């Protein structure tokens, strides 16, 4: 539920912001594919701004 | 072709080898074994 | 379309078995009844049940639905040639007569796919029909419908990578040999566990997931193992969430002894009430005792069985006809014995059945070469 609302907003962070959780979750899980897609999104989300500080 | 004495003469079919052997042999296959543990 | 419909062939064999219910065909199977126009899953289990204290009246109602769907489709015949469309009365039918192999078994069947069949413009209208055909044939387990539209799905529904109902068909195939005697279909066609995602033999995804595993822990060697069920980290989470599962799986990987009795025990009575295992329930026990017996045979070559006593909890004149039952069975060669009682392996088939093998061919291949070098003269 949280894709279908980002993605299309102007906060590209806030995607990331939630898809770094999901990395999280998935390497909780062991998803490790899919935790390698997301953290391909969050270096491809990455490189327009600087983030939340930390 | 009568051969001048003759004349007159998988669906459930290969585990038969096992039911065969589990015949009167651990008929219900689990419920004295997993009751086994307790016994001693 | 067809879930609870599986779940009414669930049904079938949840009352096909056991009598410690005898009012399950009446609560969930009445609460089917009045779904999905279910008509013949009460009238052919009018019998085979209870006597059905009165059931037509609440059932002559919903039939009377089933005869208000049917004159509408009678009247749609000829309200849909009137329409000056292409084959808009085949469209016009063939929506509510899939709908009547919805409603009943064979009959909305037969007099549907004989002739929304007649054009194919696309696989789709093909194998939607086979669809039909395979949820009656997962109810009623039949052998040529549930072939032969398979043999037509391997006829021309090769063509188009579409990919889901072409996955569909390994599943189905999958579900087909492990309803019968299937060791490597189901692991070889149940490879594609996590790319499925949807369907209606998918009514439980985890379901899947355990049958998958209830085939892949025989066909499978133990590097593969280790490969698919712990270097699949894609189905990790599926078996994840399934403790006793995951218990036994990683147990079985782990060699851990005593606990193998309980973790098939749980497998055992999972066996008991779940469908198209009633050729397999007593033997997947054994399959899966000499399986593990299979490396622990080749544990050691100096064994005792109170080693395998305290390895088991109880296993001493128990598993003293058991492994002679084994052995009585060809498998799993080893010397049992009483009071020097050591449990000696031997050493692999090189030694002179390697040089065997190749007359054993050439006793009755060499048979059919000499015949059939006598066929000639005479």
């Amino acid at each position: 539920q949280l894709l279908r609302e980002l993605k299309k907003m102007d906060d590209k962070a806030l995607l990331v912001e939630v898809q770094l959780l999901e990395s999280k979750t998935y390497h909780a899980l062991s998803n490790l594919p899919k935790a390698r897609a997301a953290l391909t999104s969050a270096r491809t989300t990455a490189n327009a701004i600087y983030c939340p500080p930390k | 072709m009568s051969e001048k004495k003759q004349p007159v003469d998988e669906d459930n079919w290969d585990d038969d080898n096992v039911e065969d052997d589990f015949s009167n042999q651990l008929r219900a296959e689990l419920e004295k074994h997993g009751y086994k543990m307790e016994t001693s | 379309p067809k879930n609870p419909d599986l779940r009414i062939a669930q049904l079938r064999f949840l009352l096909s078995l056991p009598e410690h219910r005898g009012d399950a065909a009446v609560r969930d199977e009445l609460m089917a009844a009045v779904r999905d126009n279910n008509m013949a899953p009460y009238y052919e289990a009018l019998c085979k049940s209870l006597d059905w204290q009165i059931d037509v009246d609440l059932l002559n109602k919903m039939k009377k639905a089933n005869e208000d769907e049917l004159k509408r489709l009678d009247e749609e015949l000829e309200d849909a040639e009137k329409n000056l469309g292409e084959s808009e009365i085949r469209d016009a039918m063939m929506a509510k007569a899939e709908y009547l192999c919805r409603i009943g078994d064979k009959e909305g069947a037969l007099t549907a796919f004989r002739k929304t069949y007649d054009k194919t413009v696309a696989l789709g209208h093909r194998l939607d029909i086979v669809f039909y055909l395979l949820r009656i044939g997962l109810f009623y387990m039949d052998n040529d419908l549930i072939t032969r539209n398979t043999e037509k799905a391997k006829s021309l529904i090769e063509e188009g990578g579409d990919w889901d109902r072409r996955n569909r068909l390994k599943v189905y195939q999958g579900l087909y040999c492990v309803a019968i005697r299937d060791f490597k279909q189901a692991a070889e066609l149940f490879l594609d566990t996590v790319s499925t995602f949807t369907s209606y033999e998918l009514m439980d995804y985890k379901t899947f997931v355990t049958y998958t595993v209830y085939v892949s822990m025989i066909a499978l060697e133990r590097p593969d193992l280790r490969e698919k069920v712990i270097k699949g980290a894609e189905i990790l989470e599926v078996l994840h969430s399934l403790p006793a599962v995951r218990q036994y799986l990683f147990s079985l990987y782990e060699c851990r002894y005593s606990v193998f009795f309980q973790s098939l025990a749980v497998v055992e009575q999972e066996m008991k009430k779940d469908w198209l295992f009633a050729p397999h329930y007593r033997y997947y026990v054994r399959e899966m005792r000499i399986h593990a017996y299979s490396q622990l045979l080749e544990s050691y070559r100096s064994l005792t069985l109170g080693y395998m006593a305290e390895a088991f909890g109880v296993g001493v004149e128990f598993i003293d006809q058991e492994l002679s039952r084994f052995i009585a069975a060809g498998r799993l060669h080893c010397k049992i014995d009483k009071v020097n009682e050591i449990v000696e392996t031997n050493r692999p088939d090189s030694k002179n059945w390697q040089y065997q093998e190749t007359i054993k061919k050439g006793d009755l291949l060499l048979n059919r070469v000499q015949k059939l070098s006598r066929v000639i003269n005479m």
